[PDB]
């Protein structure tokens, strides 16, 4: 609806006045307009749309890659037969003539497909002033479009092309299975559009034939009143079909694949202070920006806590900065990655982002030292942008290398440090002991004694506690194995 | 002149019309991608152009299925991927054991 005001509002408010007035003023008309959008945006529909809602002329539909053909030129040439002398013999009182043409960059890339560029800009400016001649041009790829066409005067105006829309042409194409009780109850419809996320309508026509297809072999190795299509069918046919998308939203799920425990207390307070300064990010208005810092030993978990702090926010937009996304990456196209990923962060009222393991990214090696100076300052300059107006930001970034950091200088771009130290009292071993379930209560009972009678300050780290508790739990359930191991990891 | 049959027995018999396959071996060699360009003669631009013409805008023919085997799918120009003009693709793979169990039984 939006753009559906702006495009009305702004472009097409001129032809409203009295002619005269645009005749006497000089006034002139916006001629053309870029509709660009990904495949299956329906771009073609809201061109058809446009004509007959404005009462425009019968648009004159031809396809980009039909165009191909001098004759080409006579037939550019040609398409303004009709207008041309409809404004003649009236002028100002010519009736609004719209062309479109689909698939625009498929014969207007930057020579019949030079020789059309020529024409059309012969026509379309310098001797000629037709202001009733409006063109649309649609196109999948906005960079595509030749140079020669991307300049003011030409093209000025630009536009760019839902969960409940998705139901919605899930019921049109439903109707006829619905309406002939071929269907089972058991079938939602909401749900599979919640298993739907990233497809287009062709796609969904895809989907039914091929979820009927399961139907179809279920009776073929006179019955035919007991087809009925299953819920079982559709779910198995989700297999063949494929979107085009991509999320992080599940790379931030399965970093808290392992659970948490709350062995100790120090856990909830932490936890606590990042409720409160996500609550302190919502309701402060002038606190548009908040850095914090989550520093520790190796291994003592860092990921997961900022993981499920950030799931716990709740917030629209939430995403994660991880080594794993940039390996294989040339330098030039990392630091691009990393800037087009901050620059997705400014279009939203409320926003997390999380950068994990940051000395990684530096490509830091202490034998040089060697590392990226390009990297690191983009980053540096990027924690201290403020980001536009209204929009609110939180970071949290972690790392193991505090005193790395320290040497950089970079310190001063944090605003507050949270420390979380590793557990070292046999009570959170008893607790994880428990937790896992490893042993029963005799076993569990023995191993705090013969730990305790050999190694008093434990000083290990969660994930090392449980790789040790998943590999004794084989060889030897018994402690003779476990209290070694550990002792070995000490 | 390759689908003449099948549109006269469809025009003929309404959905009586059997059903008329054809298969083109080695599909890669002509229907290369549309924009390769060299500034000559657009024979095999057209070609193209034809067989998408009469494949896309059918005029309701609904009883052809066309076949096309390849060695190289990337060489297909990508105008012909989409829904309505060669929907379903199949992979055929290096057999498993027993397949090549099955295989030997068959030679021998
Ligand atoms: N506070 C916590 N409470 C309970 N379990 C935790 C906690 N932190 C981490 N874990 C567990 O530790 C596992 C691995 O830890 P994680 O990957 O966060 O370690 P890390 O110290 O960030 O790693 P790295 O050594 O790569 O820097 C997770 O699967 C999670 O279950």
């Amino acid at each position: 609806d939006k753009e559906f005001t702006k495009i009305f509002r702004r472009a097409f408010a001129s032809r409203i006045f009295p002619p005269s007035v645009i005749e006497k003023l000089g006034i002139s008309h916006v001629k053309g307009l870029l509709l660009y959008g990904p495949p299956g945006t329906g771009k073609t529909l809201i061109a058809r749309k446009i004509g007959t809602m404005l009462n425009a002329k019968e648009p004159k539909i031809v396809n980009g890659p039909e165009i191909l053909s001098g004759s080409s030129e006579e037939n550019i040439r040609n398409l303004f037969k009709d207008a041309e002398a409809e404004y003649r013999a009236k002028g100002e009182e010519s009736s609004l003539h719209i062309i479109i043409f689909d698939e625009l960059d498929s014969v207007f890339k930057q020579g019949v497909g030079d020789n059309v560029v020529n024409q059309l800009l012969a026509k379309m400016d310098g001797v000629d002033q037709l202001n009733n001649i409006l063109v649309i041009g649609m196109t999948n790829r906005k960079d595509l479009i030749d140079s020669a066409l991307l300049r003011p005067g030409r093209f000025e105006v630009q536009v760019e092309i839902d969960e409940k829309g998705r139901l919605q042409i899930f019921d049109i194409q439903t109707k006829k299975m619905r309406e002939n009780n071929m269907m089972s109850d058991d079938v939602n419809l909401a749900e599979l559009a919640a298993l739907t996320k990233n497809f287009s309508g062709a796609e969904i026509e895809g989907l039914v034939k091929s979820a009927s297809s399961f139907a179809i072999n279920k009776t073929v190795n006179k019955d035919i009143a007991k087809l009925k299509v299953t819920r079982e069918d559709f779910l198995n046919a989700l297999n063949d079909v494929t979107p085009a998308f991509g999320i992080s939203e599940e790379d931030l799920k399965t970093c808290v694949e392992g659970g948490m425990m709350l062995y100790s207390e120090r856990v909830n307070s932490i936890l606590k202070n990042g409720a409160r300064y996500v609550r302190q990010v919502r309701e402060s208005d002038k606190s548009r920006l908040v850095s914090l810092l989550i520093h520790g030993p190796a291994g003592s978990g860092k990921t997961a806590l900022a993981a499920e702090i950030a799931l716990k926010s709740g917030f629209p937009f939430i995403r994660l900065i991880s080594p794993n996304e940039l390996s294989g990456m040339s330098e030039s196209a990392k630091i691009a990655y990393i800037d087009n990923t901050f620059r997705d962060a400014y279009k939203s009222p409320l926003n997390i982002l999380v950068i994990d393991s940051l000395e990684t990214l530096v490509d830091w090696v202490p034998i040089g030292p060697r590392f990226s100076n390009n990297i690191l300052q983009m980053l540096k300059v990027a924690l201290k942008r403020k980001p536009p107006q209204d929009r609110r930001l939180l970071i949290m970034t972690t790392t193991s290398a505090y005193s790395v950091l320290q040497q950089m200088d970079i310190l001063s771009c944090f605003d507050n440090e949270i420390a979380v130290p590793n557990m070292t009292n046999l009570d959170e071993l008893n607790n994880v002991m428990i937790e896992s379930n490893f042993l029963d209560d005799a076993g569990r009972v023995k191993v705090i004694n013969e730990l305790s009678r050999s190694c008093p300050n434990f000083n290990v780290g969660i994930k090392k506690t449980l790789t040790n508790i998943e590999t004794a739990r084989h060889d030897e359930d018994p402690v003779n194995e476990l209290v070694e191991l550990m002792t070995q990891s000490a | 002149n390759l689908f003449k049959d099948a549109e006269a027995e469809y025009r003929a018999k309404g959905e009586e019309s059997s059903l008329h396959i054809i298969i083109f071996d080695e599909l890669d060699s002509v229907f290369k991608q549309r924009g390769s360009r060299g500034d000559g003669t657009g024979v095999g631009d057209n070609v193209v152009n034809q067989l998408l013409a009469k494949m896309d805008g059918v005029d309701q023919l609904n009883n052809i299925l066309v076949i096309g085997m390849t060695n190289r799918k990337d060489l297909i120009d990508s105008a012909l991927l989409r829904p309505g003009r060669f929907e379903v693709q199949v992979e055929i793979h290096l057999p498993d054991e027993k397949g090549r169990l099955q295989i030997f039984d068959i030679q021998t």
